[PDB]
RNA sequence: GUAGUAGCAAAUAUUCAAAUGAGAACUUUGAAGGCCGAAGAGGGGAAAGGUUCCAUGUGAACGGCACUUGCACAUGGGUUA
RNA sequence: GUCUCCAAGGUGAACAGCCUCUGGUCGAUGGAACAAUGUAGGCAAGGGAAGUCGGCAAAAUGGAUCCGUAACUUCGGGAAA
RNA sequence: CGACGGAAGCGUCGCGGUGACCGCCUUGAAGUACAAUUUCCAUCGAGCGGCGGGUAGAAUCCUUUGCAGACGACUUAAACGCGACGGGGUAUUGUAAGUGGCAGAGUGGCCGCCACGAUCCACUGAGAUUCAGCCCUUUGUCGCUCCGAUUCGU
């Protein structure tokens, strides 16, 4: 519909990382988030903000958060002969006072 | 030299090869012997394995330790919604066995059955049986259809109906492509069989028309798959000593020097599970008809108002809402696997076969844990409505 | 022929962003998560080696994957009683 | 395989093991799956060596405080009996 | 065309149409010089150029599913349902954090007040987790509904 769009998602990392090896759990979370953005935005080029990477690794390589609230912003790449026209940037999102209860997908305005 | 000590061989050579079955739906290898003096009746039915539970009943077995006592025995729930007849096929007896003479289909076929004829239904143009269905729309075409039926009445010796399940009615299966099979018609003359089959075109046949309560049936299906497996698990050979170099889950000697070949009777690692099996003498404890008290888990002794489905649903299956059969013991295959029910080929005369079942209690607690509540209302009342 | 087969598996572990480049899982910077845990995977020296030291650059070969990399190759510099 | 010098904090009898600071480092080719067999590490109802040439392997015991400690003895021990 | 034939019927029979043979008549054969396969049949298969009629699809790869699985393979799904959240059901553990307490062995200051205190009680069968191969599902939120590729013919 619109190439430039931003939304907030709650990714259930617990079920995606179920039964994963400890030494690859947090690294696998990065891959799962990258795959999640591709399906939700249809852009192969996905960039993970360093703050989100810090949150994923906050509790070490084993204990990844069960659920994470993230903002995915699809935007146009303006570099000479970019491999892809668009790319997705995944960053951390604020959690309301009530937490992740009753919180669905939300579209962020301009 | 002779083996030092004698024990029976491991495994059965009558179930070889232990390969993956070439089918997913259970095939009826043999139908019950036909008795012309009896009315026309179907001999088989398709169902889906929903899950297991246990029941309690008071045994009536004179001379037994359990006489007038209560016994708890496992049962399997098979959801058996009515099947739809969509065609008839006749066979002629020849010196080379039965040969298919002709196949006559119904004018209207559901989308679910038409999916069985495609590998990608959505991408196709859905042309199946479109031209065939047109000849039902013309007088000359109708005469041809009737002529084919008369041809079966004259030459056919075995008549089978084409029936498919209404798989859409069980949303838990997550499948829209129905299962089709040939069900033989026993009883009456050949003409009656054709008239019996043609009369059911596009109509539904309930499970009660095939089976009933307290009778012995055979269950056919494909066992649970387990992939590549070693000899110890696959064949049951004993493990080797702890100090065995290069492993102990093996057969030590796979053959003598002569014959200078490995025989087919030696246990070898390979495919385990997903094998076609035909199990006999499964008693029907209960037949649940939708819209009747028989569909619920009520008993003459337990008046609690509850359904057959345990609270939380049947694991990996869902909620049973259609007709179902309560069968003693265990059933082949995983949850949701289609199973074939067949009438017994033997004459049931044993006391166990003729025993009249009377259930006292049917357990409906959650099977996803150590369930202690038979109903959701009971659980809510326990926690002050929680 | 065997054969693109046997095989690459000890010493806990990598991840994100950006820069550079024809080319980056392997170079550099930053951030994070781990390890050696002072009888060290830290800081020196004696034997032994002999330029492997330092800077810049690099077609191939070599570093049993790869490399923009270097204890490799090329040019120059460097050891003061 | 190869001589030697310097040696922080916590726990503790302890340059034991385990964790940390200074300093060093993520160097061991990577990716995807989670079959058999294997290697390494575990656990297990009831029985408890029936296994096996043989208790092989594993399990059990384990620190400290108080009590108590036999035969035998070269009078010292045995004894952490 | 009609009837019959189902053991592999693919043939038989009847009627009608049509050709040949036969019947009658006419005409020819050689110098193909003394033999040189007596080429000409039906069994399908066809390959082509034309003249008519007829027909207007699938499979596989990519994706998805876990009733399957070493890899292949297999069972599912692909304009409406699916997918991502969330809610409910179900289950595991055993009562969260915060706040308050005239609960608490006691102890230190001040003139009952203040401070320290493991633990305890109330809110609280609470909180956390719950398909990753559990069940139901818009009360509610959001997205996607198909760019393609490889082949296959009596
Ligand atoms: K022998
Ligand atoms: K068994
Ligand atoms: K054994
Ligand atoms: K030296
Ligand atoms: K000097
Ligand atoms: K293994
Ligand atoms: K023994
Ligand atoms: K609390
Ligand atoms: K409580
Ligand atoms: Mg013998
Ligand atoms: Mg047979
Ligand atoms: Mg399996
Ligand atoms: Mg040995
Ligand atoms: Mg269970
Ligand atoms: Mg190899
Ligand atoms: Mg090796
Ligand atoms: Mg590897
Ligand atoms: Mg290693
Ligand atoms: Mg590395
Ligand atoms: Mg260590
Ligand atoms: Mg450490
Ligand atoms: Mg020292
Ligand atoms: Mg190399
Ligand atoms: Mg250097
Ligand atoms: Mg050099
Ligand atoms: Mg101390
Ligand atoms: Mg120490
Ligand atoms: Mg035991
Ligand atoms: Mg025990
Ligand atoms: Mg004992
Ligand atoms: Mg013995
Ligand atoms: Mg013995
Ligand atoms: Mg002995
Ligand atoms: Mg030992
Ligand atoms: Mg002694
Ligand atoms: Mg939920
Ligand atoms: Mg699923």
């Amino acid at each position: 519909k619109e190439e430039v769009v931003s939304r907030e998602y709650t990714i259930n990392l617990h079920k995606r990382l179920h039964g994963c090896t400890f030494k690859k759990k947090a690294p696998t979370a990065i891959k799962e988030i990258r795959k999640f953005a591709q399906k939700a935005m249809g852009t192969k080029d996905v960039r993970v903000d360093v703050k989100l990477n810090k949150q994923i690794w906050s509790r070490g390589i084993r204990s990844v958060p069960r659920r994470v609230r993230v903002r995915i912003a699809r935007k146009r790449n303006d570099d000479e002969d970019a491999k892809e026209e668009l790319y997705s940037l995944v960053t951390v999102a604020e959690i309301p006072a009530e937490g992740l209860k009753g919180l669905g997908t939300k579209i962020i305005e301009d | 030299s002779h083996r030092k000590f004698e024990h029976p061989r491991h495994g059965s050579l009558g179930f070889l090869p232990r390969k993956r079955a070439a089918r997913h739906r259970g095939k009826v290898k043999a139908f019950p012997k036909d008795d012309p003096s009896k009315p026309c009746k179907l001999t088989a039915f398709l169902g889906y394995k929903a899950g297991m539970t246990h029941i309690v009943r008071e045994v009536e077995k004179p001379g037994s330790k359990l006489h007038k006592k209560e016994t708890c025995e496992a049962v399997t729930i098979v959801e058996t919604p009515p099947m739809v007849i969509v065609g008839v096929v006749g066979y002629v007896k020849t010196p080379r066995g039965l040969r298919c003479l002709n196949t006559v289909w119904a004018q209207h076929l559901s989308e679910d059955i038409k999916r069985r004829f495609y590998k990608n239904w959505c991408k196709s143009k859905k042309k199946a049986f479109l031209k065939y269905s047109k000849k039902y729309e013309t007088d000359e075409g109708k005469k041809d259809i009737q002529a084919q039926l008369e041809k079966l009445k004259k030459y056919a010796c075995v008549i089978r109906v084409l029936a498919h399940t209404q798989i859409r009615k069980m949303k838990g299966l997550k499948q829209k492509k129905a299962h089709l099979m040939e069900i033989q018609v026993n009883g009456g003359s050949i003409a009656q069989k054709v008239d019996f089959a043609y009369g059911f075109f596009e109509k539904q046949v309930p499970v009660d028309a095939v089976f009933q309560k307290d009778e012995m049936i055979d269950i056919i299906g494909v066992t649970k798959g387990k992939g590549y497996e070693g000899v110890v698990t696959r064949w049951g050979v004993t493990r080797l000593p702890r100090k065995t170099h290069r492993g102990l889950r093996k057969v030590a000697c796979i053959g003598a020097w002569h014959p200078a070949r490995v025989s087919f009777t030696v246990a070898r690692a390979g495919q385990n599970g997903y094998h076609h099996r035909t199990e006999m003498n499964k008693k029907v404890y209960k037949l649940g008809k939708v819209g009747q008290e028989s569909h619920t888990a009520l008993t003459e002794f337990d008046r609690t108002e509850k359904d057959i489905t345990p609270i939380g649903g049947f694991p990996h299956y869902g909620v049973v809402k259609e007709d179902y059969l309560l069968i003693k013991g265990c059933c082949v295959g995983t949850k949701k696997r289609v199973v074939t029910l067949r009438q017994s080929l033997l004459n049931q005369t044993s006391r166990v076969a003729l025993e009249e079942i009377k259930l006292k209690f049917i357990d409906t607690s959650s099977k996803f844990g150590h369930g202690r509540f038979q109903t959701t209302q009971e659980k809510q009342k326990f926690y002050g409505r929680l």
